[PDB]
């Protein structure tokens, strides 16, 4: 069962860690706690080509928490670049993240993700988002908050890695299984 | 840290490589298609699209949206839930004797669409349309 | 543990320890990986780690350790290089070159350590940005010289040189000063002859695939900037369009080269260059057809197969064809012998446009928009593309995506569901598709109709029936509304509708019904012109919508409400008149049946129905008949409202029953819906409920106060109180909605406002922090925006009631009460704009609270808050300047000027507020102008501070030099002097001023910037006047 290293880069505040957390626990993290260097999390699912395992390397986007920076990209077999359609500067910075990444990893599949599309006042409009075209990156509008397209970066990446667009998610195996104070607590959503 | 009344403390006042060989400078001139098994040689009685929460102490967290399934094991019963799209297992519980399932959730307006529950690793809350939340309850209740 | 041993610098660096910490981090996992990561960061960041990098690079056995060593040095080179003695600068530069050569001259290393070789060449490049050419004039010739030693080194040199071009032309802006960028660009341009000599040589006489590809990779970057003559006046256009398109390995990169070649600065009136632009396009297209695929290839099938780099190749083909054809198609358009080239290239685009890949499809669609709009404006070129266009009708029709108005969609288990989320990407694509299709239709209305009628016949005969095909066809049909004459449209629409109802009968079950129902809805709502000429049809459509509102499918209900709105928004005239053969306006019939029509709707949908009825009513232009229709529409909510007011007044405890709270919220939101389309004409209904509504507000408020006493703070968290607070938020939205659309403002001021403030302000001021509703602030904001001018004293009262107490919730940190925080600064912003006099009346202790709240706003990372802070500062400053030479204005400047200056400089300059840059710059520029335009009447200094008679200008620069000296002591005084000299001369020119800010921001990061960099703009203007004088003399010479 192979494991693929996925690097996740982009400006701070753009929803990188929120996006990983969504996939890991199902939760939606409201606070911004800036990542410091990198955080690594295993992450898997099943497909008709078997189990697919990513080692997600969730890097810091704030320059002062940069850590080993491009030293995090060594041996990545794929990547996601993340910006915030609510914030122009984060899309303006997408070529820098892409530049540093490809200098380290020459020939890997890379997804551009424009996140937070659930926010009414969008600032980076669809017609501005062109960068991926000349660079052969896949692009998705996503939302970690509403789950819009949040599985798509993973499906596309797994299809590239397996070299087979026939790849699809299948059901993970369900194997054999092994108050009053709560009812009036508020609900996150 | 930043302090509200305070003026910003902005402009306050008050031999490399020598011993070594290079050194010299210019002078040195598979995945294959498989089959995964659901792990189900059981039958699916009732299924509905659902939203799941978990509480392990504050507070309630989201956990997944997907199809919750009650499965009859061609004999034993269990609950199976999967996250939509990625299709990971987020709920898998044997329906054993002495099992507590309560209708309702009060701290939420839609609380008549809710159901709560206790399981092996804390508690879970499922949400469904009211008619379907009752169906899920009675179908679950019926068992063991 | 032991891994941290590498952080102990009193001992010699144990490299085998480093290597093991490094491996633990890259090849390890869990807690060990995470602690190693911490140790490694601290190791790279030690300001003396560079001293260790030579030994690491010479002796380490771990490629990843050496990568980290190069980063250590990158940090030294980029920021501290000029502090090095010559000994070190020369030694580091040699060592780096040496190492690069050794890795290249070892085949296995050069085969397997690419990422490490590439990091080293980048490090070399960073040394060239510090050292070249002025302290390494011989480098480029030597590097070019070395190329002949081996194929490996030659290949690598292409990398170095590609890297260098990147850093100089592609990524220099805001990474270096503008003057360093110019200098390096000038330096590279003066050595490009020799660079090109080498790159061309390898391109003609080279065998190694890998070496040709790296050379082409470099060529790609050179084409971003080099003079046209290197492309056109050599044979390279031929070698790219012919041999390098021919060989499989070189083909992707060549296509990207020819794409940028398309974009080069071209002489427009050079007919040999025209002929060359034609020729390369001709060569490339011929090579595709010969060596890759013919124009009849099914590129849709080819892409879906995804073999090798086919998908990238096919994206690059699209990019090349669209780039070249949108710049150059007219080149091909008149010479008959070029006609087939022209059309084969567009045929290639037709085939790419069938690929199933949304982004690629957007790339081709943009081009098609460019093509067909051009033909709409030049219709005489229309015939050249007739058969391109007509195939494209088919492509566009078949690939329409879902319009935002369609709310029915297919889930994963093959079911038809209510849409879960709005999809902004899908919405924008639909809209781009619509425009193209509207264009195609105008090009040929009869062919479009014919194709659409045919496709629909294949929907009825079942030959092409599917959800997907009936949907895209329906969307395509709705999309062209407006393209036909009214008479054609009439026949078209009748056929469509009849075919859709024909499908309605044959295709049964919930899923098929909801699909077809959504298609009929979408079509009828897009054709209002037709519905307006055919009353019995309009009428019938509305009645069909009413039926749909009873469907159990929720998406069908939601869509029927929204279609109703969409139709009445255009057709409302037709519901207020009495039609022939009817006894009443249809609005009265609608209003009468309301209970029945909406019986199966959910609250939110019931609301949308009242809102649509509201749109119709405002069409009745007789006030009395209008107020009577409203009264009549509001009959059921007013009925429910009178009952619940009577009851809850008698028994305030009903306000605790969640069922009472739902009743009230929805009554109020029904009022909000009608008010939203009625606006100014809503007033009679607002007056009808206004008195009992504000009593309700007051009663709810003390219910809350009864539960806060009996249960303390945690009271705020219980569903009882949250229910109570909802009545209050909903009342406030109703009041905001009305006031925001009011036209009679005397009535707002004399009837509405005082009872409002009365019911709202003390309740908020005196409540516990956790029970204050942010909606109070939002409501006040609208009061101020709308009528503030008319109520000086009311604004003072609002300011007083919310200011200090709200400020107390939000001045401890940046995250508590985020809604309150956002609303607060929006409120401050509007008061500061519409009624500045309210701040003039604050005692001086509170006016200082005002400034502090502002400077706090600019230290947020929240951009919503941040943005308003800077805007407020600018508006305050402007408001102060507006007052002229006057005691308050003068005191403000003596008290606050320098606080604004240095607070702005702080966020501008610390690396945490980079989104604010432009508005900080505007603020800095205005403060500067206050001094340099002699707009401040009074000295900014106290007599103690300066020589008698010092000017404000001199005081301003000394103040800032010294402030800047303290913040960045690594700057020389000449840098600071030149920066401020530039700023105080640039304060009237936003673009030039910002560049200098950018320049400064680079220089505070490094030691030893050139203080002459700040004369960029000045130098530029002088270099331009020498160019114009030399142009003038040429022209004199040219003719006597
Ligand atoms: N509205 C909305 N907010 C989101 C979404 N995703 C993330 N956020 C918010 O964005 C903020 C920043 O989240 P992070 O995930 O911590 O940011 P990061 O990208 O990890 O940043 P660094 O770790 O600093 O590079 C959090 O408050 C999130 O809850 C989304 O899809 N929609
Ligand atoms: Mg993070």
């Amino acid at each position: 069962v192979p494991t693929f290293k996925l690097v996740l880069v982009g400006d701070g505040g753009t929803g990188k860690t929120t996006f990983v957390k969504r996939h890991l626990t199902g939760e939606f993290e409201k606070k911004y706690i800036a990542t410091i260097g990198v955080e690594v999390h295993p992450l898997s699912f099943y497909t008709n080509f078997g189990e697919i395992k990513f080692d997600v390397w969730d890097t810091a986007g704030l320059e002062k928490f940069g850590g080993l920076r491009d030293g995090y990209y060594i041996n990545a077999q794929c990547a996601i670049i993340m910006f915030d359609v609510t914030s122009r500067i984060t899309y303006k910075n997408v070529p820098n993240w892409h530049r540093d990444l490809v200098r380290v990893c020459e020939n890997i599949p890379i997804v551009l993700c424009g996140n937070k599309v659930d926010v009414k006042e969008r600032k980076v409009k669809a017609k501005t988002i062109t960068f991926h075209r000349k660079k052969n990156l896949q692009y998705y509008d996503i939302s970690a908050k509403s789950n819009y397209n949040f599985e798509k970066p993973f499906l596309w990446l797994a299809r590239k890695l397996a070299g087979n667009p026939q790849l699809e998610f299948v059901a993970s195996p369900a194997l054999a299984p092994p108050m009053e104070q709560a009812t009036a607590l508020p609900l996150p959503d | 840290k930043f302090v509200f009344g305070a003026a910003s403390k902005f402009g306050t006042g008050f031999a490399f490589g020598s011993g070594l060989s290079f050194g010299s400078g210019f002078n040195i001139l598979l995945q294959k298609q498989e089959v995964k098994s659901g792990e189900e040689s059981e039958e699916c009685i009732y299924q509905v699209n659902a939203k799941l929460y978990q509480l392990s102490n504050e507070g309630w967290k989201e956990r997944g949206v997907g199809i919750i399934k009650i499965n009859k094991s061609k004999d034993k019963t269990r609950i199976v839930m999967r996250s939509r799209g990625i299709l990971k297992v987020i709920l898998n519980i044997q329906l054993v004797k002495g099992f507590t399932v309560q209708k309702g959730f009060t701290g939420s307006l839609q609380s008549e669409k809710f159901i709560r529950l206790l399981a092996v690793d804390a508690q879970y809350a499922i949400k469904t349309k009211k008619e379907t939340t009752d169906e899920l309850y009675n179908i679950i209740v019926k068992s063991v | 543990g032991a891994m941290e041993g590498i952080l102990d610098f009193s001992n010699d660096l144990d490299i085998a320890l480093l290597d093991q910490v490094v491996s633990t981090f890259y090849q390890g996992s869990g807690v060990q990986q995470k602690q190693a990561q911490e140790i490694l960061t601290k190791f790279q960041d030690n300001p003396d780690a560079w001293q260790k990098a030579d030994q690491i690079l010479q002796f380490s056995t771990n490629p990843q350790s050496k990568f980290i060593a190069l980063s250590i040095l990158d940090k030294l080179i980029t920021r501290k290089w000029k502090l090095l003695p010559n000994d070190h600068r020369i030694g580091i530069r040699n060592f780096v070159v040496g190492m690069i050569i050794s890795m290249c001259q070892d085949d296995e290393v050069f085969k397997t350590q690419k990422n490490l070789i590439n990091k080293s060449d980048l490090t070399l490049v960073q040394i060239l940005k510090q050292e070249w050419p002025q302290n390494w004039p011989e480098f480029i010739p030597e590097l070019i010289g070395s190329s002949s030693s081996s194929v490996n080194v030659c290949e690598n040199n292409m990398i170095v040189l590609k890297l260098l071009s990147e850093e100089v032309f592609d990524f220099s802006a805001e990474q270096m000063t503008q003057a360093k960028a110019l200098h390096l660009k000038n330096s590279m341009s003066k050595e490009f002859e020799q660079i090109f000599k080498l790159c061309f040589q390898v391109l003609e006489q080279g065998s190694s695939s890998s070496l040709i590809v790296a050379t082409l990779e470099s060529l790609l970057r050179y084409l971003h900037w080099i003079p046209y003559r290197y492309i056109y006046e050599t044979n390279i256009l031929e070698l790219l369009s012919t041999k390098f398109m021919t060989s499989p390995d070189t083909r992707a990169i060549t296509l990207k080269c020819l794409t940028e070649v398309s974009n080069l600065k071209i002489p427009q009136d050079n007919d040999l260059i025209k002929r060359q632009t034609v020729l390369f396009f001709q060569n490339t297209l011929q090579q595709i057809a010969t060596s890759v695929m013919p124009v009849t290839a099914d590129l849709k099938a080819t892409y879906a197969n995804a073999n090798g780099n086919d998908q990238s190749f096919l994206q690059d083909l699209a990019m090349f064809l669209t780039t070249y054809l949108a710049r150059n198609r007219a080149l091909l358009e008149s010479d008959e012998s070029l006609r087939e080239l022209l059309l084969n290239a567009h045929q290639y685009l037709i085939q790419l446009s069938k690929i199933e890949e949304r982004e690629l499809f957007k790339t081709t669609l943009d081009y098609w928009h460019n093509l067909v709009a051009d033909l709409f404006y030049e219709p005489l070129k229309k015939h050249i593309y007739e058969e391109i266009c007509s195939q494209l009708r088919l492509v566009i029709i078949e690939n329409m995506v879902r319009p935002e108005e369609v709310l029915v969609v297919e889930n994963d288990e093959g079911e038809i569901v209510r849409e879960f989320v709005k999809e902004s990407d899908t919405i924008q694509l639909y809209k781009s598709e619509r425009e193209v299709l509207v264009y195609l239709t105008h090009l040929n209305v009869i062919d479009t109709e014919e194709i659409m009628i045919s496709k629909l016949a294949r929907q009825i005969d079942g030959s092409e029936w599917s959800w997907h095909n009936i949907n895209t066809l329906s969307w395509a049909i709705g999309s062209i509304s407006g393209t036909m004459s009214e008479d054609t449209e009439k026949r078209f629409v009748v056929t469509v509708i009849k075919d859709l109802l024909d499908l309605t009968v044959k295709k049964r079950g919930k899923d098929n019904k909801a699909v077809v129902a959504s298609d009929i809805m979408y079509v009828v709502g897009q054709y209002p012109r037709f519905l307006k000429a055919h009353w019995n049809f309009l009428r019938t459509v509305i009645l069909k919508l009413f039926e749909f509102m009873h469907e159990t499918h929720e998406g069908v209900q939601d869509m029927a409400c929204d279609t109703f709105i969409k139709i009445v928004q255009k057709c409302k005239y037709h519901f207020v008149i009495q039609q022939p053969r009817e006894s009443e306006p249809f609005i009265q019939t609608i209003i009468r049946d309301i209970q029945k029509t909406t019986a199966d709707l959910q609250p939110q949908q019931v609301h949308t129905f009242y809102k649509a009825c509201g749109i119709i009513i405002s069409e009745e232009r007789s006030v009395a008949e209008r107020n009577r229709l409203l009264s009549d529409l509001m009959q059921l909510p007013n009925m429910a409202w009178d009952t619940i007011v009577e009851q809850s007044t008698a028994n305030p405890t009903l306000l605790l029953d969640s069922e009472t709270v739902k009743i009230i919220a929805n009554i109020i939101k029904t009022n909000v819906a009608v008010c939203t389309s009625m606006g100014a004409d809503f007033y009679p209904q607002l007056g009808h409920i206004y008195y009992n509504m504000l009593q309700l507000y007051r009663a709810v408020s003390s219910m809350i106060s009864a539960q806060v006493a009996a249960e303390g703070l945690i009271a705020t968290k219980t569903p009882k109180v949250r229910g109570l607070r909802t009545i209050k938020k909903e009342i406030l939205k109703l009041v905001e909605t009305y006031i925001s659309k009011a036209r009679n403002l005397d009535d707002v001021v004399k009837v509405l406002v005082e009872p409002l403030l009365n019911a709202v302000l003390e309740d908020y001021m005196n409540n516990v922090p956790d029970a204050r509703d942010a909606e109070v602030l939002n409501c006040m904001t609208t009061v101020v925006e709308k009528v503030g001018h008319m109520i000086p004293q009311g604004v003072i009262l609002i300011l007083q009631s919310v200011f200090e107490c709200t400020l107390d919730m939000i001045n401890k940190d940046f995250t508590e009460y985020p809604e309150h925080r956002v609303e607060f600064y929006k409120l401050l912003k509007v008061i500061n704009e519409k009624s500045f006099a309210a701040f003039l009346e604050l005692p001086p202790a509170a006016f200082k609270l005002f400034v502090d709240a502002i400077c706090w706003a600019f230290k947020h990372n929240n951009r919503d808050v941040e943005v308003n802070g800077l805007q407020i500062a600018l508006d305050l400053v402007k408001n102060i300047e507006r007052m002229g030479n006057v005691p308050f204005a003068n005191e403000f400047h003596k008290n606050y000027f320098f606080i604004f200056v240095s607070e702005t400089f702080f966020v501008l300059t610390d690396s945490d507020h980079k989104s604010g840059f432009s508005k900080q710059a505007l603020l800095l520029m205005k403060l500067i102008s206050l001094v340099y335009d002699n707009k401040i009447s009074v000295p900014l200094y106290q007599e103690a501070e300066v020589p008698q008679g010092t000017s404000n200008q001199v005081y301003l620069s000394q103040y800032l030099a010294n402030m800047l000296s303290n913040a960045f002591p690594h700057l020389t005084s000449e840098q600071i002097a030149s920066f401020l000299s530039a700023l105080t001369k640039q304060y009237k020119d936003l673009v030039v001023f910002k560049g200098t800010l950018r320049d400064f921001l680079v220089q505070i990061k490094e030691v030893g910037g050139d203080p002459t960099d700040y004369l960029f703009a000045e130098d530029k203007e002088n270099a331009l006047m020498e160019q114009n004088r030399l142009e003038r003399e040429k022209a004199a010479k040219i003719g006597g």
